[PDB]
């Protein structure tokens, strides 16, 4: 349930 | 974290989280210990029996970070790895023995009110605070109980235990690279580290300089909280000139 | 490092959190 990060770091 | 509880903010600046690009998931803790230089437990890179041998790319470091799950925004930094080193006589064979690693960062993380680097022992240090009875301080995203999983960061004190009662309590044979912690079944007081604990910090407030010093790396246990059972955590002082070396060069 | 161990929102403010004291008292 984590939190989508952003793909600049894949 | 067993009967811990929720972090304050800035509270622990060192504490990171280690965390898998694909599937996306929390893997361990670990700590800052300067801009480009974490420290964890080696078995949470390399673990044969679990199948599990992570290379640089496969992971993200996420420091600063205080939220379990969500992508703090404008606070967390996520950084990417250039190297991995484990230490040569790591012992995933039998007891976790020489249970650390290290991890450069491809560019160093600036330093913020969030972010800040905890401090390794030296002798004096080690030998003055590592003592039986002495509390330290676990903190870490792991289950909160077992033997599910936290919002935000937990912490919780432990007093570091006498090594007799720590080999008697466990089947494991115990070196001196390890130490455990936990209150005994007559204390009256609880708390422990648990799975997803592993490679975090067990740190400790010098009365003589007022800094924090990270003392323990969270290891392994036998059941999270258990009567007459303790965490263990590998000994960093005793395995300082292997960082020093690492670091020299490299 | 070098400023290792201090932190932004305490010991360099002269913050103390919750629990450090319990540390401290046990340092004995
Ligand atoms: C890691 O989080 C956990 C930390 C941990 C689980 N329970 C506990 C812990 C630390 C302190 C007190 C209580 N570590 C483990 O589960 C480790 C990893 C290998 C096996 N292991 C154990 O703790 C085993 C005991 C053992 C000891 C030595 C050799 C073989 C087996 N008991 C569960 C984590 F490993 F889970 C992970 F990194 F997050 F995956
Ligand atoms: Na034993």
């Amino acid at each position: 349930d984590f939190e989508e990060i952003p793909e600049e770091y894949l | 974290i067993v009967e811990g509880s929720d972090a304050e903010i800035g509270m622990s600046p060192w504490q990171v989280m280690l965390f898998r690009k694909s599937p996306q998931e929390l893997l361990c803790g670990a700590s800052l210990i300067s801009d480009r230089w974490v420290l964890t437990a080696a078995h949470c890179l390399l673990y044969p029996p679990w199948d599990k041998n992570f290379t640089e790319n496969d992971l993200l470091v996420r420091i600063g970070k205080h939220s379990r799950t969500r992508y703090e925004r404008n606070i967390e930094k996520i950084s990417m790895l250039e190297k991995i080193y484990i230490h040569p006589r790591y012992n995933w064979r039998e007891n976790l023995d020489r249970d650390i690693a290290l991890m450069k960062l491809k560019k160093p993380v600036a330093f913020s009110d969030y972010i800040h680097p905890v401090c390794l022992p030296d002798r004096e240090t080690a030998a003055s605070l590592l003592q039986a009875g002495y509390k330290g301080r676990v903190t870490g995203w792991g289950n909160l109980k077992e033997t599910g999983q936290p919002s935000v960061l937990q912490v919780v004190n432990l007093p570091i235990v006498e090594r007799p009662v720590c080999k008697d309590s466990t089947r494991i044979r115990i070196t001196d690279n390890m130490f455990c912690a936990g209150y005994k079944p007559d204390e009256g007081k609880r708390g422990d580290a648990c799975e997803g604990d592993s490679g975090g910090p067990f740190v400790m407030k010098s009365p003589f300089n007022n800094r924090w010093y990270q003392m323990g790396i969270v290891s392994w246990g036998e059941g999270c909280d258990r009567d007459g059972k303790y965490g263990f955590y590998t000994h960093v002082f005793r395995l300082k000139k292997w960082i020093q070396k690492v670091i020299d060069q490299f | 490092e070098a400023d290792c161990g201090l932190r932004p929102l305490f010991e360099k403010k002269s913050l103390e959190d919750k629990t450090e004291r319990e540390l401290l008292e046990s340092y004995i």
